[PDB]
RNA sequence: CGUGGAAGUCUGUUAGAGUUGGUGUCCUACAAUACCCUCUCGUGAUCUAUGUGUAGGGGUGAAAGGCCCAUCGAGUCCGGCA
RNA sequence: GUCGGGUGAGAACCCCGACGGCCUAAUGGAUAAGGGUUCCUCAGCACUGCUGAUCAGCUGAGGGUUAGCCGGUCCUAAGUCUCACCGCAACUCGACUGAGACGAAAUGGGAAACAGGUUAAUAUUCCUGUGCCAUCAUGCAGUGAAAGUUGACGCCCUGGGGUCGAUCACGCCGGGCAUCGCCCGGUCGAACCGUCCAACUCCGUGGAAGCCGUAAUGGCAGGAAGCGGACGAACGGCGGCAUAGGGAAACGUGAUUCAACCUGGGGCCCAUGAAAAGACGAGCAUGAUGUCCGUACCGAGAACCGACACAGGUGUCCAUGGCGGCGAAAGCCAAGGCCUGUCGGGAGCAACCAACGUUAGGGAAUUCGGCAAGUUAGUCCCGUACCUUCGGAAGAAGGGAUGCCUGCUCCGGAACGGAGCAGGUCGCAGUGACUCGGAAGCUCGGACUGUCUAGUAACAACAUAGGUGACCGCAAAUCCGCAAGGACUCGUACGGUCACUGAAUCCUGCCCAGUGCAGGUAUCUGAACACCUCGUACAAGAGGACGAAGGACCUGUCAACGGCGGGGGUCUUAAGGUAGCGUAGUACCUUGCCGCAUCAGUAGCGGCUUGCAUGAAUGGAUUAACCAGAGCUUCACUGUCCCAACGUUGGGCCCGGUGAACUGUACAUUCCAGUGCGGAGUCUGGAGACACCCAGGGGGAAGCGAAGACCCUAUGGAGCUUUACUGCAGGCUGUCGCUGAGGACUCUCACUCCGGGAGGAGGACACCGAUAGCCGGGCA
RNA sequence: CGAGUGGCUUGCUACCUCGAUGUCGGUUCCCUCCAUCCUGCCCGUGCAGAAGCGGGCAAGGGUGAGGUUGUUCGCCUAUUA
RNA sequence: ACGACCGUAUAGUACGAGAGGAACUACGGUUGGUGGCCACUGGUGUACCGGUUGUUCGAGAGAGCACGUGCCGGGUAGCCA
């Protein structure tokens, strides 16, 4: 999805780009019910276009490590 | 010479101001007389332009309607309760001393009832650790082992928005409308680029700093550039 | 650009203006502040010992 | 294969912005920074009107000691001052 | 512009007609600012007008701007002011906090107006007709009334609805042309009132396990399609308005594409895209009221800013007039405007100059350098290398085609849309004008888009993402203020401050002795107050004890300032240059040596390389893409050159009118020599020399222009620097005051901070006032 | 080793100009000098001839085109009397 | 206002073992310079004639504009090399 880069900016950068962008345009599983329907809204916001459920998440993933940590304890 | 630029910051002209009347909500945590009768609902997700991070509208049972500091997994629905017998769960708040140790907290309080001043960046947390009749021990983001009185109230969770520092700006352009939202000057021109009357480092045939980075802690603005009372520089040894 | 007559086109803004108070075009129109006498700066009129020679 | 239509993306005297070469014309000028041809950008850190803020050892400066009303390695006015 | 004509004492430029032209996002139409009467009429020409003038933006005199519904007014924006409070020696000064007010005329929000007619000059303002809004009063209805909705919103892509315009078809009216039968214009009609409703959303029915649907995404047993229904749009349709208006007349009907306007779907954000007044919610009749300010005109190659009637500068809307074509492009032409980018007349009109056309043969020989010019060009088909970050390189390169006419096929609902086929046929040439890339390779630099010396520098300089180090837990770090206070901050380490380096790739060695920063420190040093000794009936003063920060001393630290040599098979002073790169944009010697290339190459490229004086974030090497960046090579091209010619337009020359400036000690027709303060029209000796005038190109007047910017001098100036001199802020630290009770400790009552409060934290510390020591080019 | 001439280089001096005599190189256009490179006329020769070398008179005319370099200078190429 | 060179005859001769190899003189040409001229060749030639693209005058005919010829082809006189 890097392409819309052309020639420019470098590996790094777009590889990163990429793999971010390519993990936050996935199909993202709804905590409420459990389609995997969940698009970004914007930074940090999900919503599924399901059930509706809009909810707070990482600002490319609806999940982060530390996210997953707070229910265990 | 002239005042260098950062004591052309101190003055609070506009170029240095931070677009506070584009700002949504200034995040304290609310006020509860006592009991702990205080739950509201989430009505919404808003994007915070302070903070480059997610809020959450939220509508108390005695009719306040107020945004507030959204940790990670708040979603529209879901009943958030503040006070002392609030239950532990995610989005909620209430005094160190009820919650359990080993847990991850956000937005914590300095002196009981400031509203939160500590960990409210973005996927950022405070851990818990220690609990007592007179001190909590809580460990900051930076790693820092902070003593709390245990009346310090907190939010359950890790801040929303984690991971945004994952992905590089990449353009100019992008750092440009990131900066828009903030009290900053920006670009930014290097000292050592400069002529000698507007900065320490400026002057000579060629760019280098005319004198050691490292400067003292006594040194006077418009004198403290570079690398301010450096225990160390460098990444050997 | 130059800074000489090509700058000098866009000058149409009303800045200076007749004083209500002492009659003088000098009244700021943007500033609310009369540049000859004072007014709305001070009550009292604006006036200084440099507008003359010392001994005099 | 199609669909889709991204981009500080390309061409472009669209509007608009800029100002590389001609060291052309001008150089008691049309003009105290102009004219013509050529040339760069042209969905973006874009261009622009109006309103508004920052004031002189002070501003403002993607930094050239650049700019702050034809005035800048410290504006302008009057005074100190014969 | 020209020919006629009008007026006038007077006419190239004032007016009429004809003919001929110019302007097409403007040279047209409407306006903002700004100007301020420049607008209209009459009378004028002393002034102004690049000539003239009967004309005028000129001179004189009169006249001219009409509003419930167009603006202002009202609201609130960034922000501003006033008062109060506090500070300050003080204020016309000053930050915060309160309260109040101000802050938008094109271009934010916003109760309500349309059509026609009229003047020399106004016009949604006046007149006629019609409509509409708000407030109040009366009457009827109504008890609802405030929850909610609206006002009210970013960027990118896109569907549907749909008017004007444009075009097509056919009819009617009028005009034009005269081999044809075509060509042009018109064919009208508002606000408003009423009505219709697509999209979105929802309800009932139905019951899909694979169907439904889109330009695309998508939808569904959590109930798809279909069927029925609720809510629901246009500046749109339809009816009224309208035997209103307008037109000489006709006084049309359908269609396509569809600006405006309406309504949806999708995508993006480390960016989240105003607020308030107001409106709606909440009926109808009748009547009354609707005040105040603006309104002319220009809006620019003559009404604005630039001293000017200045080739400069100056915002908005008309972006849908025709052909053309991808096009808001060129070129041509309507409507509309203009002949005022305002001096003319004459000479085949010479030299010379400015723009420019064409030049045989050669083809960069020109030159610092292809500077300048030229070449190429649109579209379709074929085809396309090294290298590469796999995106690109790429329109690489290279090859072919291209018109008209006749009849057709295919896509599509269709276009006056697009793609093709067969046949015929003309020219030197079919992107026939116009529009419209020359191409390829090597090297250097900076990664890229971006920024900059307004007015000689656009670059390799600045920025940038990326990399890195530093400070700080927020009663922070950093910074502003004399203070009261303040920015960062509606912020909180995934933060933000202070610096360095500068995309990616491979990497980033050794040195802590000096300097800087930081930590530690037995001992040494280290000020003042208090304390002890001496001195003094007191005091000055001398000394002692204690000893903070700081220093000595020790340690850490170079992606901190910086360093990485001479000698020999260690020495200075810590180390002694690793990967790499290398005659470099760094190499003095130097045109280094060898090779490539050329007839010949101080250039360029490759290799070597002992590097006068390369080297790792003072970043090293290297690098695809990019570039008005520096150098070089090739094909193509050509008046750059050989070597110049002819032509075109505007000047130049002559004539009418208008009409400056620079410069001027005097004299002055000079030339060759000499002399002279050594660079003479003027002195000396000779030579030459009849006067005046026209044109020329500039040899001399050390020509004109500027009290040399180089250099030195002055007990001149300024900006800048620092381990120059001397001081001044600021930071750190001791001490005294605020300040209290019982070399280590407890407490609470001042004081400080948190809390709405109760109360909590801290606490005689801190803050503040005073003083002492250290640091202190931040500043004088 | 000794004696000179020139005023093209370089150095020296500080006379002239600091109320300014516009720089280097190049170009274009004109005049000149001779210490002559060619051409004419000659002398000598280690002058057979041919081709040279050296010298004398002599300034009429000629002395050109290119590659590197800003270069002057100079190096190099092919032509040339 | 003319400078200079090449070639032929002289001559494969004089000279010389050979190799090689002249001159006087008479001729032809070239180059540089100079002055003039235009029959010839060549350039120009916005005189002129033709072709043709776009647009406008309804078509035709015939014309305007496209920078001072829209472009392309030919080109008289004159001026020129
Ligand atoms: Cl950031
Ligand atoms: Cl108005
Ligand atoms: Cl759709
Ligand atoms: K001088
Ligand atoms: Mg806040
Ligand atoms: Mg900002
Ligand atoms: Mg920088
Ligand atoms: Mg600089
Ligand atoms: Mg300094
Ligand atoms: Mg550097
Ligand atoms: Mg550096
Ligand atoms: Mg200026
Ligand atoms: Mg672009
Ligand atoms: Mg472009
Ligand atoms: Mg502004
Ligand atoms: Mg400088
Ligand atoms: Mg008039
Ligand atoms: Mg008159
Ligand atoms: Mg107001
Ligand atoms: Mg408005
Ligand atoms: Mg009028
Ligand atoms: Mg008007
Ligand atoms: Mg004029
Ligand atoms: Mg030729
Ligand atoms: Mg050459
Ligand atoms: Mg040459
Ligand atoms: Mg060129
Ligand atoms: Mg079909
Ligand atoms: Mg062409
Ligand atoms: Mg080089
Ligand atoms: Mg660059
Ligand atoms: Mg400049
Ligand atoms: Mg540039
Ligand atoms: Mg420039
Ligand atoms: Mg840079
Ligand atoms: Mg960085
Ligand atoms: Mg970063
Ligand atoms: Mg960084
Ligand atoms: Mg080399
Ligand atoms: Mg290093
Ligand atoms: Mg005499
Ligand atoms: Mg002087
Ligand atoms: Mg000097
Ligand atoms: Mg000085
Ligand atoms: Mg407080
Ligand atoms: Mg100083
Ligand atoms: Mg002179
Ligand atoms: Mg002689
Ligand atoms: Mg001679
Ligand atoms: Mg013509
Ligand atoms: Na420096
Ligand atoms: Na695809
Ligand atoms: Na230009
Ligand atoms: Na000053
Ligand atoms: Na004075
Ligand atoms: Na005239
Ligand atoms: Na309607
Ligand atoms: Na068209
Ligand atoms: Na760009
Ligand atoms: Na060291
Ligand atoms: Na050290
Ligand atoms: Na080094
Ligand atoms: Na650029
Ligand atoms: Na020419
Ligand atoms: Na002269
Ligand atoms: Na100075
Ligand atoms: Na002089
Ligand atoms: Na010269
Ligand atoms: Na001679
Ligand atoms: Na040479």
């Amino acid at each position: 999805s890097s392409g819309r880069f052309g020639a420019r900016y470098g590996r790094v950068s777009r590889r990163r780009v990429a793999e971010i962008e390519s993990e936050m345009n996935e199909d993202h599983a709804c905590p409420n019910c459990g389609e995997d329907r969940v698009d970004r809204q914007g930074t940090g916001i999900w919503q599924c276009s399901y059930c509706d459920y809009k909810f707070t998440g990482g600002s490319y993933k609806p999940e982060t490590p530390g996210g997953k940590t707070v229910r265990r304890s | 010479g002239r005042r260098i630029q950062g004591q052309r910051r101190g003055r609070g002209t506009s170029t240095f101001r931070a677009p506070s009347h584009r700002y949504k909500a200034d995040l304290e945590h609310r006020k509860v007389e006592d009991g702990d009768v205080i739950a509201g609902t989430v009505v919404d997700i808003e994007h915070d332009p302070a903070r480059s991070a997610p809020v959450a509208a939220v509508e108390f049972e005695d009719g306040d309607r107020r945004l507030i500091l959204a940790p990670e997994g708040v979603g529209v629905g879901d009943e958030l309760q503040v006070g002392v017998s609030a239950e532990i769960a995610p989005g909620n708040t209430l005094p160190l001393a009820e919650i359990p140790e080993g847990v991850p907290v956000c937005n914590v309080e300095s002196s009981p009832g400031d509203g939160g001043k500590f960990a409210r960046a973005s996927g950022v947390n405070a851990q818990l650790l220690t609990h007592d009749r007179n001190v909590a021990v809580v460990k900051l983001p930076s790693g820092e082992m902070k003593r709390l009185d245990p009346q310090c109230r907190a939010t359950i969770g890790v801040v929303a928005g984690g991971g945004r520092t994952d992905k590089p700006f990449v353009k100019a352009g992008n750092k440009h409308h990131k900066m828009k939202a903030r009290g900053t000057k920006w670009p930014n021109v290097r000292g050592v680029a400069m002529n000698a009357v507007d900065h320490p480092f400026g002057g000579g045939g060629r760019q280098h700093p005319g004198k050691p980075k490292s400067i003292s802690r006594n040194a006077p603005p418009g004198r403290k550039v570079g690398d301010i009372a450096s225990k160390r520089t460098g990444r050997g040894g | 650009t130059g800074a000489g007559t090509p700058s000098q086109g866009k000058k149409n803004t009303t800045t200076h203006t007749k004083c209500r108070r002492c009659g003088e075009k000098s009244y700021h129109t943007k500033k609310k502040v009369c540049s000859s006498c004072g007014f709305g700066k001070s009550a009292k009129r604006r006036d200084y010992e440099w507008q003359s020679k010392a001994g005099e």
